[PDB]
């Protein structure tokens, strides 16, 4: 009654029969902006079906020597579907997300992942190596899009913060002896109630193998990791022509 | 201290070396007092 | 709960992710020591990675019981039994199980 | 869930009466009475004798209105006594670079130490006051920073260190033209009382001669380090002393004990001079004279 | 009705028919730790018979030129019986004590003793004689055990405090014309409600002849002093393997 | 709801998530001696925490050609902990036991054990082989202690009684396809209500592989058997000095 | 007089139901039902299986009136079995002077011993019967005295001894023309049950090889010595045997245990033949045949 | 792997006693952890430089 689930929203459902449990980030569901909070005076659009779908984005192969990946949300979906068309026309934006990452393996493979969220995941550099040149990260390390980006130094998460206490932020583990998926429901976290969808990326989805993959030779050596996400309770405002960046 | 009580047994085809991740926190009767500055100082020179 | 690094042995930059987890393996014997660590969040050691042990770095004195959770990340069909023993103060590092 | 009667069956003698004044002396007369004797006590009981004035001599009615308020612990201890002195000289050996770490041990001067060693366990709040001046006595326009380093905080190692940023430590910035900086300090010990005497060792293990330095050192009493620097990157042009006075308030003291009669020699141990054991009083040539 | 007594606790009783009186140290009996005071969260063991016994420890001969002795409690009983086995297994400890010291003599002998308690009886040295070398006392002068230790300078009690005002602390006298024993019931005095039994010695039993022994030659020249003590209301906590020191 | 259990008593707990079920020997829990049954007139000691712990004793390796082992209780615990200190000081003794034997294996290993109790398990010899010399067993075959002892002829249990009807006495099986542990709660069985803990051994824990271990080569060849036991409702009486045997 | 809540808070699972007859078999029918299965048990629980007839096969209403009274302990043990034999021959080595001390150990013959070794602890009354005759079988006009020597009483050392005066011991004077002397014996042990098995030593101390003779010897079971002499100062002119039969009554037995399958070799120990361990049953050549 | 901190208490792991915990949690609030004046800026106004 906990191992088996089904998440239907929009026209797309996903079934899982070896889940762990759904955690709701910071204990509350995504919701619409109340009139106590809103400052924009134009009526928002709320598509309510066409953008609240599980978008399956990409597939990272996980071998025995991987480091970890990250996806900046919502810039994984400003190139995809009716979410990517409404977020490019409209200046303002708010939504929550239901984030579901699948990674199946046999009952002989082993290894654990820490799929975790963290809001305002800013990216530092190696500062020129020795630490004296103020190098800023490029635009693709900042906002990789639906392609994702691989961590260089996952012990410090490319930001000088340790991964050992990433477990404070909303997370759950995918260890291949127990579960194969990890649902994380995230509300809209930001100070101001709407923001731009092209500039500001509210959070980043860190997916790091902490305990590495291991399997005896003869088993299937290709163990993919696919993340599917669904913008919940999304609404846009401030209509103008299409910007792409 | 962590001791093997019986063994770690595997079939043929399973990896004979597994890894334990140690998580740690406090209970609900945990309190602290008399706030001070931390022992590591995260600065060597002038922060430019 | 927050990752306690019991395996605080490796130090080079290419293997700092080795610290977060410590190995078990098929021993050929009777009651071997897997890992041992100090059980105090103030002392320099394993507890400096957890947020229990770094918010306690701002407070001079703490109290209360505290929990340690061990997640086994092996395969499905690999079983075993481990003995996790907390020795109270005064009693030194134990020599056998 | 038992049938046994052993398990199912399995407190102070003295009452604190209020006594604002010393007790009155009621009128007594003579008594020529056998059987009862109020003079002949038994001192081998180990009780102080309960013989009063009236049953030894014919007394008059004296209404004693002499108050007993000066002798309470809050009136005996709430006097600021010198417990520390910090030197910041221009050139020398002892702290030549304008900082000084004085760890808080108030057993370094023998008038405040003599009173508070009357009791074994004391629980008190204190208000420290830091009277600072040049060694000739005069006040100079110099800015100082005092800061309190708890056990575990980084000790500042120089004048221009990073630990003087006082992000969480309490710190006091006073110049010497100001009145003395006075701050109040709570009861900070982990135990329920500062014990002036700890007959024991803090750590386990074998106790050899090399680590007899820990004897009498309780960690519940050592409460940190008091650090003071002249605020500036350059060296200050004034030699300084900082005298630390503390008075105790909200005092609770337990378990009295005999008061020191030999000279103090060191801090945090009762070591006394061996060949120079002097008697606790003065002396006279014969007992039958004065 | 005061000269004759009997103290039965545990399985061991002692009779005395020339006692003085029982004094209770600081006016209160030893008692268990209430839940207002306790901080340890494991359930204590309370043996209740096997450790509340009068342990007869040693026998000091008292001649005409003695100085005085002292015993550090509870380190006289961390080598003896089920008290010495429970105090070596368990980290924490609290107890009171019923302390009974016997010294009989004839009706022609004379002399008085001051058997007194004092809590936290720390031991100083002679500081190298002249008083300039910070010498710390050895471990055997600190904690002599059941063998006891003889005072070097009893006028200053080896601590720089005079014996003339030792009579503040709980005491009673053994003068050989009146009594032959001295019961002192001592509660548990310490700040923190439990402590270690191997490191911290709560109090010391000073037994000093103030008025010296005297007897004409022909009487019995061997006048022993035996102390018997009984831990009352003892309880232990924090079970681990046996430490001895 | 039967496969997963947890047995906490004292300060020590053991978790099991592939248990069979707890059987209570002869249908009743261990309990204290009522005043209808007791004959000793001194008040017993009841430590209640410090001796009611799961003592993990030893580890027998089980290979494909083993015979079987036995442990005489309570002489496995008269050398261990505060139970071994209270049982050596006190003449009388009674307790029950919670006996938990672990033996894990993979899902490819096979084999079954018969961990069984039997009270008053007296040991015979081979009578000089041909059966004419009255040989008595040595003290180490009689009372092996915490080291255990291996059966010579397990078909007759070294006592002339067949193992085929050992299943009368309180028992349960550890077959490695279903369970990995076997809890047996045993009350105090003896005629007289207290007895000596050094002479009389109330029962013996027979652990015999009936169906032998088997596994294809490549699997883990070291399959240990560790027994943990907990004296429940233990109480001692008759305090004297320490005897060891 | 406590404030703690730890001290103030500080039983059988089975009920003996009456069962005079074996239980009836109620009518069952077929069942085609998932979810519940009465056949598939778990024998690794260590419980005997509670699967009945009705949930395995279609049964009829059988009113079982078969009594279970023959299988009680008072009907299984109250049969007089041979537990002792005493020889009083005319001339020989074994008792040549007409007395014999037979200490009461009823584990000397393997039919009574085999039944009572099924249980560990047994508490019973017994009535002993002493059938005495010449070795050829015939009865002769000879007077005998049986007497019971408890532990501590003087053992008689000869026929014409002083201990045969039986001032306090119970004694039976029967001649062989009479019927067999039958006396009832109570439960005499200091413990609450005669234990047939005592895994332990009676005495403390070190246990060397010379005193392994005490292993398995409990003093609560050895209840004395049974002595028998031919009444007279002269020697009797008849060789004698005395067979002792005892049946147990008022029996309570505790803690069953496996029944012996190897031959008995000695008294008061379970020693068995080592090279001659025989299987507990018969055998066949193959398993797939009969 | 749920990603929840464990709700196992003291009482269901070890035999415990009644401890009335009166240890206050007021020092660890945000208004007591942050209301300390820390050095955040330094401004130099030298004579010549
Ligand atoms: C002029 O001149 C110049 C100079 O020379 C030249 O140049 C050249 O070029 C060429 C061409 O390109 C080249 O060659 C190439 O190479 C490549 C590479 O290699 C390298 O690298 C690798 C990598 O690694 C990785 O991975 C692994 C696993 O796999 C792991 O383990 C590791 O660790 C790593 O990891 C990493 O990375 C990753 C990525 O992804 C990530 O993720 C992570 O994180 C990490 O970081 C490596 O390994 C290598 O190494 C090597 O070396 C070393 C030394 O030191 C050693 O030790 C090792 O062992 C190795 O060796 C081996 O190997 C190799 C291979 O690799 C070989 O060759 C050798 O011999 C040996 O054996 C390196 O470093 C590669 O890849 C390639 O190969 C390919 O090709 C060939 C022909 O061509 C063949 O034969 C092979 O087989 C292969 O094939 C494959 O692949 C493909 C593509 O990919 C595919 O498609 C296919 O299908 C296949 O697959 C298959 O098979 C396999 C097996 O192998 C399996 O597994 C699978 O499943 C399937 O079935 C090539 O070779 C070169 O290099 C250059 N040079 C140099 C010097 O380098 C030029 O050219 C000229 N010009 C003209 C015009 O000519
Ligand atoms: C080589 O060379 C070297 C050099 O010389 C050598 O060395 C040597 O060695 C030796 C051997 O060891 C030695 O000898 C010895 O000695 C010893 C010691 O003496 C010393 O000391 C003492 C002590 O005192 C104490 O005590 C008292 C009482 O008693 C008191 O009074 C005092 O005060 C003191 O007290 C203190 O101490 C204590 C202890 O306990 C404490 O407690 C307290 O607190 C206090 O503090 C002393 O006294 C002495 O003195 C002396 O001297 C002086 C001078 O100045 C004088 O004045 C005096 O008077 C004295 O003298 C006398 O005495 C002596 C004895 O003592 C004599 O001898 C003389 O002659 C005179 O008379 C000193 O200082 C001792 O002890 C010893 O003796 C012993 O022995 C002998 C022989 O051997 C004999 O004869 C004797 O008798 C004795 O015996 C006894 O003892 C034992 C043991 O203990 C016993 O057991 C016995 O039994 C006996 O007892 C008895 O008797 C008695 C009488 O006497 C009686 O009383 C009882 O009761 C019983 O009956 C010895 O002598 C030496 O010394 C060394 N040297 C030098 C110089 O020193 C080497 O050896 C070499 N080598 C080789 C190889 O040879
Ligand atoms: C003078 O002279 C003299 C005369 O010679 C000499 O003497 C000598 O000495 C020596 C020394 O000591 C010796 O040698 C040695 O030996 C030993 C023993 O062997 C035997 O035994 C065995 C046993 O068995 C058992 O087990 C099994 C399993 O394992 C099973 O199956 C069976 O059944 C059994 O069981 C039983 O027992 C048990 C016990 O525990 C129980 O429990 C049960 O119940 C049962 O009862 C046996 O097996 C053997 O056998 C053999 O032989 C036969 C014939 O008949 C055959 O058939 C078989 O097969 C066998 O053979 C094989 O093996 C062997 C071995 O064993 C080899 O050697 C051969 O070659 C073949 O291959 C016998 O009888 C042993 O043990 C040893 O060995 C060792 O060492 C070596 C060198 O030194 C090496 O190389 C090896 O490898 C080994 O090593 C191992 O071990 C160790 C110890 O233990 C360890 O530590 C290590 O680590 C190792 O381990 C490893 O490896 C393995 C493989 O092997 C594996 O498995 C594992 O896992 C790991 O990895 C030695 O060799 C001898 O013996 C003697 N002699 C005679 C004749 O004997 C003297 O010395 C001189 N002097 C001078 C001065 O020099
Ligand atoms: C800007 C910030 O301004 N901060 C000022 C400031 C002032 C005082 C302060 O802490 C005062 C501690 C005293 C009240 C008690 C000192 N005590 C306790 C018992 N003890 C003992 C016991 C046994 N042996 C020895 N040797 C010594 C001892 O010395 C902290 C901070
Ligand atoms: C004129 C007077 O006539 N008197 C007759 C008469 C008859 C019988 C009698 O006492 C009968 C004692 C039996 C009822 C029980 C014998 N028992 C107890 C258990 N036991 C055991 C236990 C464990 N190992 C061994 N080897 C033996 C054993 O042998 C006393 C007096």
């Amino acid at each position: 009654s906990d191992r088996v689930a089904q998440l239907t929203i929009g026209n797309s459902t996903i079934t899982t029969q070896e889940a762990a449990n759904i955690i709701v980030g910071y204990g509350e569901w995504p919701s619409y902006c109340s009139d106590d909070d809103a400052t924009a005076v134009d009526k928002p659009t709320r598509p309510d079906v066409s953008v609240n779908r599980f978008y399956t984005l990409d597939t990272k192969l996980w071998e025995k020597s991987s480091k970890g990946w990250y996806w900046k949300f919502p810039d994984v979906l400003t190139e995809t579907g009716v979410f990517g068309q409404n977020a490019q026309f409209h200046y303002l934006y708010r939504s929550g997300f239901c984030i579901h990452v699948q990674c199946n393996a046999s009952k002989f493979h082993q290894g654990a992942l820490l799929v975790a969220i963290l809001p305002e995941y800013v990216i530092g550099t190696v500062a020129g190596g020795t630490g004296t040149e103020d190098s800023h990260p490029p635009y693709i390390q900042t906002q990789p899009g639906a392609d994702g980006f691989e961590l260089q130094h996952p012990y410090v998460l490319d930001a000088g913060i340790p991964i050992s206490q990433l477990t404070v932020c909303p997370h759950q583990w995918i260890n291949l002896r127990t579960n194969n998926c990890a649902t994380i429901i995230v509300p809209y976290m930001n100070t101001l109630p709407f923001d731009s969808a092209l500039n500001h990326c509210n959070f980043g989805l860190l997916v790091v193998p902490i305990s590495p993959l291991d399997f005896d030779q003869g088993a299937t050596p290709v163990i993919p990791i696919t993340i599917t996400l669904a913008p919940m309770c999304s609404e846009f405002a401030g209509l103008r022509q299409a910007v792409t960046q | 201290s962590i001791w093997y009580q019986t063994n770690y047994v595997v079939p043929i085809g399973a990896p004979n070396t597994a890894y334990i991740i140690a998580l740690a926190a406090a209970q609900k009767n945990f309190t602290m007092k008399l706030c001070k500055d931390t022992s590591h100082i995260l600065q060597t020179a002038s922060i430019q | 709960e927050t990752i306690l690094e019991v395996n605080n042995v490796p130090t080079n930059a290419t293997s700092l992710m080795e610290r977060l987890r410590f190995p078990v393996s098929a021993q050929a014997g009777k009651g071997e020591l897997c890992a041992v660590f100090r059980a105090d969040p103030g002392r320099d050691g394993p507890w400096q990675s957890t947020m229990l042990g770094q918010l306690c770095g701002y407070y001079t004195q703490w109290s209360g019981s505290l929990e340690v959770t061990f997640m086994f990340t092996g395969s499905f069909m690999a079983t075993g039994k481990m003995l996790i023993a907390y020795t109270p103060p005064g009693g030194p590092l134990p020599k056998d199980r | 869930g038992d049938r046994v009667a052993d398990m199912i069956e399995s407190r102070a003698l003295t009452q604190a009466l209020p006594a604002p004044t010393g007790q009155n002396t009621q009128v007594s007369s003579h008594r020529l009475d056998t059987g009862e004797v109020p003079a002949l006590q038994a001192a081998e009981i180990g009780a102080s004798s309960n013989t009063s004035d009236e049953s030894m001599i014919e007394t008059r009615c004296v209404l004693n209105s002499h108050s007993t308020a000066e002798t309470t612990l809050d009136s005996f201890f709430s006097r600021a006594g010198l417990v520390g002195e910090i030197d910041l000289p221009l050139e020398g050996t002892t702290n030549p670079s304008g900082y000084a770490n004085w760890d808080i041990d108030i057993t370094g001067y023998a008038q405040m130490r003599r009173k508070v060693e009357l009791f074994t366990y004391m629980r008190f709040d204190a208000e420290f006051t830091f009277v600072a001046c040049t060694p000739t006595g005069q006040v100079v326009p110099q800015l100082l920073q005092y800061m309190f380093v708890p056990p575990g905080a980084p000790k500042p190692e120089s004048r221009e260190s990073l630990a003087w940023q006082t992000a969480t430590n309490p710190s006091v910035f006073v110049k010497l033209t100001d009145p003395p900086a006075q701050v109040s300090v709570p009861f900070m010990s982990p135990a329920s009382a500062y014990q002036w005497f700890y007959d024991g060792y803090p750590t386990f293990g074998e106790h050899k001669q090399e680590k007899d330095l820990e004897y009498g050192a309780c960690p519940n009493n050592m409460m940190g380090t008091f650090s003071v620097r002249t605020v500036g990157s350059s060296k200050s042009k004034y030699a300084l002393v900082v005298r630390i006075y503390m008075r105790m308030k909200h005092v609770r003291a337990w378990i009295p004990r005999p008061m020191r009669n030999q000279n103090y020699l060191f801090k945090a141990n009762p070591n006394y001079a061996g060949d120079s054991i002097k008697p606790t009083g003065t002396s006279r040539n014969a007992i039958t004279t004065l």
